[PDB]
């Protein structure tokens, strides 16, 4: 995948892991605010293999990185919904589970003609036992060493999102996390960019001067 | 709308009553009738001019005055009883 | 039903304000709010109340004392506005 | 709960179920209006032993008896937790419920395990598993005599509601069926009060002539 | 109008005013029962002069004369929708109402760009400033014959309704009212059926009999 | 304001706009951690002049700038609210609009006197007009200094929130922006935490070197 | 009020007065106990038509009649309210009372303008009179059976209490003053509850044999 | 924190000590009765940066200094929570208190086990030790100084009080005095508010003039 | 999930005594490991035998017997810490 | 991090009995709850807390003591069940 704004000579590739740095303030917010509009502004582009633009929808962009929430709608929906499917996989455990809930049902159901009042039921169905069991993703972080992990699996896991970009996340990670995230990116096959003002000593990076002109660094 | 106002304020002094001759001269001037001592009444064509004659009735309103303003239908109007201040014959039923 | 009800009487004799005092205390007995001088209101329950309220305050009426009553919605009552305060030379200052 | 009005002479005590029979349509309308109107109207005045006057929401009046709503949150919520109770009391139905439940709540741990992603649960339990089932009361196909039987039986499920009044609802009841819901009210304990233009054959009940002179009737 | 179920010989018509009798408890428990329950049993049907079935979202079936709302969500819909015709069929009005919405807008909009707060606007339209003034039927009903005769004012407003339905709502009405309301319903053209267990002395009335013979009265 | 932490030997006052730059990376990690769960440590403690220590909820943490929501329900009515006082206190021009929604009033009134129905109205205010033009902030177009800026303005519009901190936010603006963000937080008086891992050049901040020191520093 | 323990069957309603007799010691000792302590132990339990546990501050427990204070605070205080509303419903006497109210004011407001100080006051009123008088009921001189009458009576004023439970209270009184202590309770309509070891002859009574049968008793 | 009265042009922002001089005795006096009086006048307004006006029961007045009451049950409790706090830090103190007090319940326990009847106990806490030594603030030989001192020393301790203020209180303190009270203001954090009719010479203060100009002063 | 479980209950009558021997040996037969005195753990295939071992402990608990029962992960488990009832060289860093 | 604390010793001599009455007044003066007999918890604020908290419990063990220390997360510790209580001839009476 590649990134192309007006400041760039020639589009630059995204591949793995990559870190941009933006050594200009107001080219910086001004990106930044070019990654929030997207959709509104045709100023930056990003050109896939494919040479086909991309909609903001398949592009993730995430700043805080504790303030971003692993459990969502959609997220536990497509979760919900694989497994559903990898139990509708095996024919003779979704007939097991549909016996034992026959009988779950058979002995609510007596207890209800049991009552004094009249009851009327539907059904109980594989979906609402996942939701009533609250199937989610661990919530548990310690740091956000962490944090950045699970949103790596997440955004592995998510296929509509084609690249997943953080800014200024570098900045609380040591070094030596800074080359694990980097090793975990790349041995996640994942497109992960990263916008920091100033350079990283010791990784390699794009380092984009205030002349815009960029060069490779290490 | 039928706009029923009344009006008080303390008279005690001169620039006081002068004031409260002002003011009432000025509710006369605007249509408003004086059914009897603070007791004053006027027609408003619509909400409108209601509107506006509320305006204008605050910025008209003298110093420590004071103004109530009620709305008020004409079937209302007419159920109003003034009374100013013991029967031998009491009868319950048709009044012959 | 809400009731506005208007009162005034002249005051110039002792007796005259010890009466005033008298109609007033027994509006303020009866529950009766003044919302400025000579201006109250209370809220009657249905048209009895009203009536029976009206025989009484007849009953109560000060001699010489003047007593406007009107009937006005509780919406309406609600919407009563009170309010409390074009000239070429506008003096600030001494009056002269 | 003692309900008075000024046609009547002293304050009438309502116990379990009450029958009121207005003969006149004047007051029985205006009677009905000031059972709608309760709040604004201080004519109608009801009060329990402590004379404490009760807040219209506190009252409970039902004219349309198919047309009422009986699925509520609050009822629905009351019901499942009685039905848990229910299911609580017996040591050995619950003990089975929790190994069913168990085994399920294994396979869909080991699904959970199979995925690459890191999965955490709690627990499926047993109001969790009724709110999935979907338990409710079937007004549908239920007659008015079934769906007034029902309206006693949620009656104890309301919590707010101090007294329950129907209004004109014995014109459709035949006298057994009348006989049925007086009964079951008395086994209930709550207190019902209906209203009727025209007095009902066989039953007490209290008689207001268009003289208002209110009497006690056993027929 | 007709109206025809297994009971009846054949189907009777319901013209203006129509006061039906059923002198059988368990008939007309279960007639009430097939009128709430019209849409699911087949057994009460009802046949107007094109002899077509009707839905039961074209029958009014109203028990409680006090309990029934007037205002309601459909019911000011319509008639917010009815007033926005009225005004639209003047483009003089029209025109007037959009200058004085404009310089409303205009005021409002000078005190925005007043404020240090940035401030974004859409525009303000003739159904917002209905809904905002609250536009009703009057909710003002001092005894049930008025709200019959309301009842009867919005039913003669409805034209998806071709049917309203009364079950045992003559018991409040003295029989002067009832001769009044009788009359109105008459001078509305409007069709209303009355269910009343027992009989009513002085005006006219179909009565079934328990025999199931249905016979003129008055 | 003052907020505390096991690094610092007394607790730092927080007073207007505050930069606080953490040299080591693992401090400001671990402090921001615990600003993000804050109600479940106890190690951070931020305590106002009565000592008292605010919740969480009174707390305002901020990181993504773009990404956070301005408009919010209470944020608007209060605005609403604003505006409806800003218009209150000019005379001449409420008298106009009071005019001119008399205007419409008079003509939306013939207009339901033509109708057949009979209909009641009450009135339309000037709440109900801002509320009819759906007057809103714009953070579509708005740049970051701008947005941050907009913040600033409607953290005095938010009653519940104690403290507003900002989490690295100062990389993306200018020396110049900085300057401007401080001077006006000195007017708007709210109090402002800044949280960077290096320092910013020309603006007066509290240092934490890596030696666990904490300096004031005029640069 | 249905009232319910390990020993019964099915929980027995408690309705205007009941008796309650227990032929075994142990279990009634015990049940005594468990009225005592009932907020701590959770085998009595007794609930309302609604099912709702009362709880221990709504349940009034009586055992010495004597050594009971009938004078309390609130139950002076509603009493107090009750004598002005008693004055209220008669106009003359009201008009009476107002008349010689208004003589005294205008001799003390004389006395006040004729000292040198300026005294302002605003009004002598019916309920302060009364708290002058210092009303209140007396329970020295009064027999048990007076006393336990005015507990009858001052439980109606009680609003927090729910019902009212009497223990070995009915050895003290003759047949005819229990005939007359229910046949009050009947029209106080309160929820009375006697705990007796020994069966009073000629009352209706609830019965619990040393088997432990609960059986009702005419007699 | 800030202030705002007719007379000025906009609202002055009080932050730590601040002096307001008022030239003008009517204007002073007109001032000092609107704090009296803040909650009956609308004419004095004072709102925190929340822009929320302050309740009467939140502005803390002083005008006498000695005879103002330092010590009060809400201040003395969290006083001693404050001793117990300090008392608490000390793990060594802690340690030889808790040691010292087990020693006295050694003896007063065997003193109890020694009399015939049966006693029970539970502890003697730290708290129940302070309350039993009677800690308090002395202001019977203090100065005026001290007194202000210990003033500003339990305004922290004042939880409801949200804003100082001092009605002609510097009249009485030497410059010295008073630098030691704008020094220890600062470090407190509190809002004072000063009133004097004189300005006074050589600390920062607020000057309405006769003209009523209100200007920042140096001196 | 392994199920960590305190036992305790008094031991002063000698049936006392007799029953925290049976429900020690039934604790033993289930599977479950003493670590100490009153302590004690299991591991549990999965929430079914978590389910059914906790209905089966309720019915075998002894006549005021009390049992604690905590969930409890490997890493946990592992991180247990038993201490069995003053050092002269502290050192803060590497341990060497 | 939730703390469960086991502890255990023999009680037999006076001065053990003295000294596991001294080690429960310290544990309930560190903030642990007693559920049962040597069964308690505490709730630690952190990891260091915690290592302290062992250094501490560590120093404060009586002689023959034994502590037994389990970590628990929050959620498992609410998740803590606490049950307090197959024969062929079932005998209700006298036990003969
Ligand atoms: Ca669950
Ligand atoms: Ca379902
Ligand atoms: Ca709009
Ligand atoms: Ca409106
Ligand atoms: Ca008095
Ligand atoms: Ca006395
Ligand atoms: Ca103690
Ligand atoms: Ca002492």
């Amino acid at each position: 995948m590649k990134i192309n704004f007006s400041l760039l000579d020639e589009p630059m590739e995204v591949n793995l892991g990559t870190v941009l740095v933006i050594e200009d303030v107001s080219v910086f917010a001004q990106l930044v605010k070019e990654f929030y509009q997207y959709d509104e502004q045709s100023n930056l582009t990003i050109f896939d293999s494919k040479i086909r633009s991309i909609r903001s929808s398949e592009l993730l962009l995430i700043t805080d990185i504790l303030g971003y929430d692993i459990n969502t709608s959609q997220v536990l929906k497509l979760l919900h919904t694989d497994i559903v499917s990898q139990l509708n996989d095996k024919p003779e455990v979704r007939s097991e589970i549909d016996s034992l809930v026959s009988l779950i049902t058979d002995i609510i159901m007596a207890e209800c003609i049991e009552n004094e009042l009249d009851i009327e039921y539907d059904e109980i169905t594989l979906l609402e036992l996942i939701k009533a069991l609250g199937v989610r993703i661990e919530t548990k972080s310690c740091t956000v060493f962490e944090k950045i992990f699970e949103i790596l699996q997440i955004f592995k896991y998510l296929v509509k999102k084609r690249i997943l970009v953080f800014v200024n996340s570098l900045s609380y990670f040591s070094k030596d996390e800074i080359y694990q995230i980097l090793e975990y990116t790349k041995l996640s096959q994942a497109d992960v960019l990263f916008l920091e003002p100033r350079q990283i000593e010791g990784i390699q990076q794009f380092i984009l001067d205030k002349d815009y002109i960029l060069m490779p660094y290490n | 709308m039928r706009m029923i106002l009344m009006f008080d304020m303390p008279t005690d002094t001169a620039e006081e009553r002068k004031a409260y001759r002002k003011f009432r001269k000025f509710l006369l001037s605007e249509g408003f009738i004086m059914h009897q001592f603070s007791v004053y009444s006027k027609l408003l064509l619509n909400h409108t001019a209601n509107t506006a004659m509320v305006g204008r009735l605050k910025a008209n309103n003298p110093k420590k005055g004071n103004i109530t303003i009620l709305t008020v239908t004409e079937k209302q109007f007419a159920r109003m009883i003034y009374l100013y201040g013991e029967e031998r014959l009491v009868f319950l039923g048709d009044n012959y």
